[PDB]
């Protein structure tokens, strides 16, 4: 019995899932990207310069995200130091991101899988009101939420539902069990949200020029002396307070709200092995300088984390649109397109299938917190701790889709509880006259480079081989490759096919059950295949 | 059914379109979907999926529609290179894109080609007017890598108000795009006088001289950055960073090396 259901909507780009059910079940799945652009074609015979300004392209979701991948690949080959307040610069802007990022991630792409909109047309507004109140210590009155209400009604009542046109929960669907009161809450601040993500990119374009696409990296640091005006840093921080006190007083507080009644998603979507390369460095050449922290887990098992090894590194394109089916580490990476129809020769896939000592692996937000967990990073032992007591549940229900979504959340906040650090610390070097951004930097005759980057998607890597000052190999091997790419070689499932199977499907018809799990990977499919 | 009726595509792109399009101000993007236009067609937003929204497609083409296209259309070797639901981005479009009143082609991917259209374009994609060209489509170019969300929504609402705007002879409405950044550069003052910074890391530069010898494109590109900001704080020249020329078409091959003239 199949199941198709292209194109997956509320992602980033071109994916179609197919799954197979028995008995209700999910049995066996594939994931399919149906896009191909082919970046590092474009970017071979080219100047490394160049190189972040075409890489940046990868994706205008995860924006500025590969142009600090890229200047970290060529900063590396090429064995300059750049100055504090550049890596101060550079990690104030991804903070924001990860900021804006999660935030629409929750509310816009990933809630209406839980929340039935249509269903709070039959809320009491005053009781959601006074629950609105119970959960966060900012004050709600009835009236906003009876506009709220009114909004949706002139909505329905046009007949125009518009992105809310045929949704699931149109008409009922027994996987939305969100009482009424929940489901306005939900879509006042989905609303909401939609102002906050405005204030959280603007804060990123002082620092970055602009978002989408940042313009203020180059090898050797940043250019926006401008930003260090007490101004404009002011600017950012009045900004970043209000996004912060959202995150930590709205978004939290829903997402912990609405998961408390889908418990039961803590036993769906379980997988094992998880990596990050960290975060927010002092020492651009030391992962363990990093804010957040590198480390590898195998198996679940909390009580060990090794450390993160790029050397033990393949990707694999035996079930994917490329040339035969070696695999290479990124620095010999070979990116020879060669379709053959859904399926042909067992092919199904535009994305190559990373794999890290031969074995597939989950990276992101909920890799992300389980390392530092395991590690005792205090900041997320905090967090962590609240979830769990929260839910009511121990660490075990942190593999699962359920744990995917906290784990998202986790990381927003211990980001944002960061950034004013790095803030002051620029600051304080602003005043005391120090103000250098950049640092001047010669190609070696021939080198070879890696930057390593944690996108709110998880581990990004870009990988140089360079020659007189031209690109002989530049690879992107990225977080959604690793979670939403094929098999490999040894037929091994991806972290998203094996979240997949287990999966019980309400309605066939209707399947959002798929949804659930797939958007809490948070996907993005121009990243994955670029 | 009062609201007009609005299609967005998405094709060859990053997405970084439809995320500019976010950052709207005035009206905000709530507004702008509940108020202004009908949004009965985007992938990113919508809450149902699979043979739901494709059917939701079908039906508002039938109607009166203003069709929004994001990122190139793969046409080498047939087209297979970029899929949704099985079909062809390009017969996607040509189904669509010839039935509304008004076409929008969003970003420079879907005007003239963009970032996949570089050298060598091994997906053989091509903008819009010159896939659906033959077909009648005769798009808006919203040039930008991404546009100002202001161009895109300026140019909606002109459409719905007062019809087709005038173009240039690249299809970009002269009301935004009719004068270069540089016309408009607070820098302009240093580069005529030859003032101008050698290195990122010069006292020059942090006296913010003009970037001309640093590879700014200003002087070639037909944008409104410097006058209209992005997200009502900054543009890249003032982040002490070149233009690259993300408006013009090509820029890819015909604007780098980035850093030099
Ligand atoms: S024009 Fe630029 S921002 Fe828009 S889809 Fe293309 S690459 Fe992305
Ligand atoms: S910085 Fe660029 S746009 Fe501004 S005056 Fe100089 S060349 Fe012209
Ligand atoms: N976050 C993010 Fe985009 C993906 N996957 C990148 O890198
Ligand atoms: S790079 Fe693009 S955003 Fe404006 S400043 Fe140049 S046209
Ligand atoms: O979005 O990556
Ligand atoms: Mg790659
Ligand atoms: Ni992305
Ligand atoms: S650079
Ligand atoms: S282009």
């Amino acid at each position: 019995n199949k199941i198709v259901v292209d194109p997956i909507t509320r992602i980033e780009g071109h994916l179609r899932i197919e799954v197979e059910v028995e008995g209700g079940k999910i049995k066996n799945a594939w994931s399919m990207s149906t896009l191909f652009r082919g970046l590092e074609m474009i970017l071979k015979g080219r100047d490394p310069r160049d190189a972040q300004h075409f890489t940046q392209r990868a994706c205008g979701v995860c924006t500025y995200v590969h142009a600090l991948a890229s200047v970290r690949a060529v900063d590396n080959c090429v064995g300059v130091k750049i100055p504090e307040n550049a890596t101060l610069m550079r990690n104030l802007t991804m903070g924001a991101q990860y900021m804006h990022d999660h935030l629409v991630h929750f509310y816009h792409l990933h809630a209406l899988d839980w929340v039935n909109v249509a269903n709070a047309l039959n809320a009491d507004p005053a009781k959601a009101a006074r629950l609105a109140n119970d959960l966060s210590p900012r004050k709600t009155t009835t009236e906003s939420l009876k506009a709220v209400q009114a909004k949706v009604k002139a909505l329905v009542e046009s007949g125009q539902l518009g992105i809310f046109t045929n949704a699931y929960f149109l008409g009922g669907h027994p996987a939305y069990v969100l009482p009424a009161e929940v489901d306005l809450i939900a879509t006042a601040h989905y609303l909401e949200a939609l102002r906050v993500q405005v204030k959280a990119a603007r804060a990123m374009a002082i620092f970055g020029a602009k978002n989408p696409h940042t313009q203020f990296t180059v090898v050797g640091g940043c250019t926006n002396y401008d930003s260090l005006r007490p101004e404009r840093i002011a600017e950012f921080r009045k900004l970043y307070k209000e996004v912060r006190e959202f995150i930590e007083q709205v978004y939290i507080t829903d997402l912990l709200a609405v998961a408390g009644f889908y418990k039961n998603w803590a036993g769906i979507g379980k997988t094992s092995n998880f990596l990050t390369c960290g975060e927010f460095p002092t020492d651009e050449y030391d992962l363990n300088s990093r804010y957040t922290p590198q480390g590898v887990i195998w198996g679940n098992d909390l009580s060990k984390v090794d450390d993160f090894n790029p050397d033990l590194i393949e990707e694999h394109v035996k079930y994917s649109w490329y040339e035969g089916a070696d695999a290479h580490h990124p620095y010999k990476g070979v990116t020879k397109p060669k379709w053959t129809e859904f399926h042909g020769e067992d092919r199904y896939s535009w994305m190559k299938a990373p794999r890290y000592k031969g074995e597939a692996f989950e990276v992101g937000p909920l890799a992300s917190v389980l390392v530092a967990y395991a590690k005792k990073h205090e900041p997320t032992v905090k967090a962590v701790d609240l979830v769990l007591k929260t839910l009511g549940v121990g660490p075990e229900a942190l593999f699962s889709t359920l744990g995917r979504t906290a784990a998202r959340g986790i990381q927003c906040l211990t980001a944002a509880q960061e950034v004013e650090v790095w803030l002051d610390k620029l600051e304080a070097n602003v005043k005391a006259g120090k103000d250098d951004l950049y640092t001047d930097w010669q190609y070696p005759t021939e080198s070879q480079g890696v930057g390593f980057v944690n996108a709110p998607r998880g581990m990004l890597s870009h990988w140089i081989v360079q020659r007189g000052g031209k690109i002989e190999n530049f690879q992107l091997v990225v977080p959604s490759t690793w979670n939403l790419g094929p098999r490999c070689a040894e037929g091994k499932l991806s972290a998203v096919e094996q979240a997949l199977i287990g999966t019980p499907i309400a309605d066939p018809k209707r399947p959002v059950e798929i949804l659930r799990t797939v958007h809490s990977y948070d996907p993005c499919i121009a990243c994955g295949v670029h | 059914k009062k609201r007009p009726s609005v299609v967005y595509l998405h094709n060859a792109e990053c997405t970084g379109c439809s995320e500019s399009v976010l950052r709207t101000v005035d009206p905000y993007v709530d507004e702008l979907i509940l108020d202004v236009i009908s949004m009965d067609y985007h992938e990113t937003l919508m809450a149902g999926a699979g043979h739901a929204v494709e059917e939701a497609l079908h039906e508002a083409i039938k109607g009166d529609f203003v069709c929004v296209i994001e990122g190139g259309i793969p046409m080498g070797d047939g087209g297979y290179w970029g899929k949704v639901g099985g079909r062809n981005m390009y017969d996607i479009c040509a189904e669509v894109a010839p039935k509304a009143k008004a076409v929008i082609a969003i970003g420079t991917c879907a005007t003239y080609g963009g970032v996949q259209a570089a050298k060598p374009n091994p997906t053989g994609t091509v903008g819009v007017n010159e896939a659906l060209g033959k077909l009648g489509v005769k798009a808006i170019n919203i040039a930008g890598c991404p546009p100002n969300p202001m161009n895109f929504v300026g140019t909606v609402v002109h459409l719905l108000t007062k019809g087709m705007p005038e173009l240039d002879k690249q299809g970009r409405p002269v009301m935004f795009f009719g004068e270069t950044v540089h016309d408009n550069c607070p820098r302009l003052k240093h580069f005529e006088a030859g003032e101008f910074a050698t290195s990122f890391g010069s006292p020059e530069a942090k006296k913010g001289y003009c970037l001309y010898e640093l590879g700014c494109k200003g002087p070639d590109t037909y944008n409104n950055c410097p006058k209209q900001l992005f997200n009502q704080v900054n543009w890249p020249v003032q982040a002490g960073h070149p233009c690259i020329a993300c408006s013009e078409p090509n820029f890819w091959d015909l604007y780098s090396p980035f850093y030099s003239a």
